[PDB]
RNA sequence: CCGGCCGGGAACUCAAAGGAGACUGCCAGUGAUAAACUGGAGGAAGGUGGGGAUGACGUCAAGUCAUCAUGGCCCUUACGACCAGGGCUACACACGUGCUACAAUGGCGCAUACAAAGAGAAGCGACCUCGCGAGAGCAAGCGGACCUCAUAAAGUGCGUCGUAGUCCGGAUUGGAGUCUGCAACUCGACUCCAUGAAGUCGGAAUCGCUAGUAAUCGUGGAUCAGAAUGCCACGGUGAAUAC
């Protein structure tokens, strides 16, 4: 088990936080533990709506929830009702009077959670892996994505011994740290176990 | 008039100043003799001032802070070399022969996780 | 020393007087990174030293440290299959080194009251060369003396 | 040792001596409180302290004041 | 970690803050240079988990009782992944 | 400079030869010459009669040799009589002070046996 | 007079928000020092990296604390009117405490 | 009021943001006129300047089902749950990693100098009074370049000790206590008085370190009500040697 999470390591230098509060020592884990029941919540509640990131502010005990998705219609949906619960459900949740946004996330191919999202929701609908990981990267490269590897793993196509076979074409420079790496991972729960799905993808040197 | 260097070694920093003048030395309100002159190599801030000698020539009021006893003097040292632009850069021909306005930029490394101090690892069973 | 080839650090010379020599022979004495008391145990020493002996105090260390530099030394090799005492000769900043951690050495071996006492002894020992450290130097070219058939 | 103020007992320990002299030492008495400091009331009551698994009875003598009531019951059994 | 022990540190909490803050005034103010009476020290029928000194501080996320971090709430490994995929703000990498 | 006992200290200082007798250390025997009025680094040659009665006067008034041997001895006596922990434990020949006796109990222990 | 004592955890963030506030303070009202630095708070957080034994692999990890003091002097009342309700920060804790 | 103490000054240290800087860039020589190497100047730094982060494809069916998640199996008036006491601290032994030592380059007493990095509200807790001391009482200031923790210690200058198991060493043990905590018996930490082992440099063997390094000296922090000789950090002094 060797490599750093390509996020974390670039966490000042290209990536930003997915949180973006001040807080002193007082209200520094009551508000970070606020932010697992939100992103909890609605990353449970919005499981059909193909939801990439769900970024947290707190200007002044208010929050601020923005949910980067792939499909805002189906977050929104006929008049803004679903919405207008979410930020009821958020409020009850965090304590404060909530806001909540919504940031379309176009090119949904090259987002990673989205590709990783969806390679596990394919891998637990029992199609065999190849497919999954190869249209994933046919399709993502298809898009600009200057590079792009994902890499499933463990117990595959239910055999009694765990592989990985991973993919990748284009160039995926993970030790540059001026690369704008996209990787997210995800988990498929099939009739087998857990399969692991990781992906990266190499948008552009800075 | 007055004539200034900035003077810094490992966690110090010696302001000299310079007036023209008799051989004394002050630093923080207090002679040579006795602010390390009980202790070790007092040489060392007298050593920028035997190339081309000190014998009655200059006033030097120094102040430095933060370091020990060693970094204090290599700060001082360094402090009146830089502050030596009251003659001109004639001086930094043979002042940079001595090895005087070299910052000596060694400074303590840090504590590294595994090892009990910056290099020394602990010690290792049978194999 | 497997590729690097290096250069060496340059010592401030003695505070007192002005002799790199006797600056490393401080450094020698030195222990736990206390150089101010090893400095002041070679300015007691070498100064009862100087008054004993009356000649003056470096040429009294210069005397007493040039009955103890050793000439050539013995070298293991193990080229063919074989453990071999070669003798070498010693290069002077080595000969020097050797001169002084011999009478150090000696020096902490005696069983006087101050160590200012037992070197103050040991180079007054070494001074007629009848000490320890000339000991050693005559046992180092005993075993060159020895082992001269190969060169 | 501790406690420059008041010894320790425990109350339910309290009650039960205090009827323990007042109706006469009459049979032993359950004492899980081990925590509890002897005092010159309790000499010669018997008293079983616990020890992690059995009652041990400790018959109160007038020198077992100064101490706690679990010194007189070990826990480990080392042959 | 064994949803019991969770539980039971929720009981742990909600008695020490409804007993002890406000008889936890015995042991602060009677046990005291004041007169005396034994009684206060004998009023610790409380039901000893209102003390504050049962509390283990386990993991917010997955009750770990180890490895807790006082600042963030979590056990080092929920620490470690939070940090990384960017939940935690101002957090990152430290070298030096 | 017999005192407090058949205790003869003599060719040293008073702080530290008095140190001799069982039952003073220095701080006692710091008190001790305080008491006494005596100079803390002057031996016993160079001392008055006057001046020695004077500290076995000061001496007599702390429990000292015999009364202090038998005194230690009793203590452990009632704890090895009680059957307490520290009795128990002070019989055996094992640490008394909840000391690590897995290994390193060796004082107490004595030499390591096979 | 009127210190307000900013803190955040990215140094752009709080270096436009002061900014923001020096310009807001000195082109409504008068008299303001200037975005005065005092010292970065680095919070250092050394974690054991695996799941089970290996002590010897740890992440070490830092939290920055950046402040920044203004001190504006003159007590002008459009100040104080026009330096309430404008801030757009989002990561910014201020003190604007007299 | 001799203290940055005040008015004041923004030079300087410094703080933190933004820039410049080091790239074989220049020179000489050697080299396929190539890569480059060796040496020199300038420069704070010279050749990946120092340190860190960063750990390729894979190996060990390496570690973790006890952080978590999880397929299957299994218990489901019990292999689940609540409680008190105990244990994880046991001790003929053996091994690992450390601390303290065996001393005079030191021990002790008196005076005196020079740090860096941190933490702090159910918290850090001055001053002053009491206690030999651990501490106690009243209690300012500080959510903190402002206050507190907090005196750095080795160093230096005097005096003493004088090669003794000693004024070394502090284990062990008795007594008396302080604090935290419902509660220090099993089973804390610290203090005071007394005790004063083993140990005089370690067999075979073995380990770490290439320069602000090893060695040695202190300080801080996390966990934590209280409990470090460990861990993670910080600075002080500061080597030897590399054919």
């Amino acid at each position: 088990g060797q490599k750093v999470h390509p996020n974390g390591i670039r966490l000042g230098i290209v990536k930003p936080w997915n949180s973006t509060w001040f807080a002193n020592t007082k209200e520094f884990a009551d508000n970070l533990d606020s932010d697992f029941k939100v992103r909890q919540y609605l990353t449970k509640e919005l499981a059909k709506a193909s939801v990439s990131r769900i970024v947290i502010e707190r200007p002044a005990k208010s929050i601020r929830v923005t949910i980067h998705t792939a499909r805002p219609g189906i977050v929104i949906g006929k008049k803004g009702e679903d919405v207008e619960k979410l930020r009821k459900v958020v409020a009850d949740i965090a304590g404060v009077p909530a806001q909540i946004n919504i940031a379309e996330v176009r090119k949904p191919e090259l987002d990673a959670k989205l590709v990783a999202d969806s390679i596990t929701s394919q891998l637990e609908r029992r199609v065999m892996f190849r497919r999954a990981m190869k249209r994933a990267v046919q399709n993502a490269m298809r898009l600009g994505a200057k590079g792009i590897k994902v890499e499933v793993s463990g117990r595959l196509g239910g055999a009694e011994i765990a592989r990985t076979e991973w993919y990748r074409e284009g160039r995926v420079p993970l030790h540059t740290l001026r690369a704008d790496i996209d990787y997210n991972t995800s988990e498929a729960h099939t009739t087998y176990g857990v399969i692991g799905v990781k992906v990266w993808i190499f948008k552009g040197e800075i | 008039n007055q004539y200034y260097g900035t003077g810094r070694r490992k966690s110090s920093a010696a302001r000299v100043f310079i007036k023209p003048g008799n051989g004394k030395i002050v630093i923080n309100q207090r002679s040579l003799e006795q602010y390390f002159g009980r202790e070790t190599a007092r040489m060392v801030v007298r050593q920028p001032l035997e190339l081309v000698d000190m014998v009655e020539k200059l006033d030097l009021y120094i102040t430095v802070k933060g370091g020990g006893i060693s970094g204090q003097a290599g700060a001082i040292r360094h402090g009146i070399t830089r502050a030596l632009m009251e003659y001109d850069e004639s001086l930094r021909s043979e002042l940079r022969k001595a090895g005087f306005v070299t910052r000596d930029a060694r400074q303590v490394e840090r504590k590294k996780v595994g090892l009990r101090k910056a290099r020394r690892r602990p010690q290792f069973s049978k194999r | 020393p497997r590729r690097r080839v290096i250069g060496q650090r340059k010592i401030l010379p003695d505070p007192k007087f002005g002799s790199e020599l006797l600056a490393k022979f401080v450094n020698i004495l030195m222990v736990d990174g206390k150089k101010s008391t090893a400095e002041s145990i070679v300015y007691s020493a070498l100064e009862t030293l100087a008054q004993r002996s009356g000649k003056s105090e470096l040429e009294a260390f210069e005397v007493a440290l040039e009955n103890v530099r050793p000439t050539v030394e013995v070298k293991s090799r193990r080229v063919g299959g074989s453990t071999y005492q070669v003798p070498v000769e010693v290069r002077p900043v080595r000969r020097n080194a050797l001169a002084m951690r011999w009478i150090v050495e000696a020096a902490r071996k005696r069983g006087d009251k101050s160590m200012a006492l037992r070197l103050a002894n040991e180079l007054s020992d070494a001074a007629e060369n009848k000490g320890t450290a000339v000991k050693k130097r005559e046992d180092v070219h005993r075993m060159a003396e020895a082992n001269k058939a190969f060169a | 040792r501790s406690l420059k103020k008041g010894p320790f007992i425990d109350l339910h320990l309290l009650k039960k001596v205090e009827k323990a002299v007042e109706s006469g030492d009459k049979k032993p008495l359950r004492t899980w409180s081990r925590r509890s400091t002897i005092f010159p009331n309790m000499i010669g009551l018997t008293i079983a302290v616990h020890n992690g698994r059995q009652h041990v009875p400790v018959f109160v003598t007038d020198e077992m004041v100064g101490h706690k009531l679990g010194e007189f019951a070990p826990t480990r059994t080392y042959r | 970690a064994k949803q019991s022990m969770k539980a039971r540190e929720v009981k742990r909490v909600a008695l020490a803050d409804k007993y002890f803050a406000k008889r936890a005034e015995l042991k602060a103010i009677i046990s005291d240079v004041n007169a005396r009476w034994n009684a206060v020290l004998k009023l610790q029928t409380l039901p000893r988990d209102s003390s504050p000194s049962r509390q283990r501080n386990r993991c917010r996320q997955t009750g770990r009782p180890h490895g807790f971090l006082r600042k963030f709430g979590l056990s080092r490994i929920k620490v470690r992944e939070a940090a990384m995929r960017g939940e935690i703000p101002g957090l990152k990498k430290a070298s030096w | 400079a017999r005192i407090a006992g058949i205790n003869i200290p003599d060719h040293k200082h008073a702080v530290i030869a008095l140190t001799s007798i069982y039952g003073v250390g220095k701080t006692r025997s710091k008190a001790i010459l305080a008491a006494a009025g005596i100079a803390e680094d002057v031996k016993i040659s160079e001392l008055s009669e006057g001046q020695i009665d004077t500290l076995r006067d000061e001496v007599a008034k702390f429990v000292v040799e015999g009364d202090l041997r038998r005194e230690i001895s009793m203590s452990i006596k009632r704890l090895m009589d009680l059957g307490c922990y520290r009795g128990l434990r002070h019989r055996r020949g094992l640490p008394v002070r909840g000391q690590r006796t897995k290994t390193n109990a060796r004082t107490r222990k004595g030499p390591r046996k096979p | 007079r009127i210190r307000i004592r900013l803190k955040a955890f990215d140094h752009r963030l709080i270096d436009q928000a002061t900014a923001e506030i020096v310009e807001t303070a000195k082109r409504t009202g008068a008299q303001v020092r200037g975005p005065i630095p005092l010292p970065t708070r680095k919070e250092r957080f050394t974690v054991l990296i695996s799941p089970h034994v290996n002590k010897d692999a740890r992440d070490q990890y830092e939290i920055r604390t950046h402040l920044r003091l203004v001190d504006i002097v003159e007590p002008t009342e459009k100040t104080v009117d026009a330096l309430m309700r404008l801030d757009l920060a989002a990561g910014v804790d201020v003190q604007i405490s007299l």
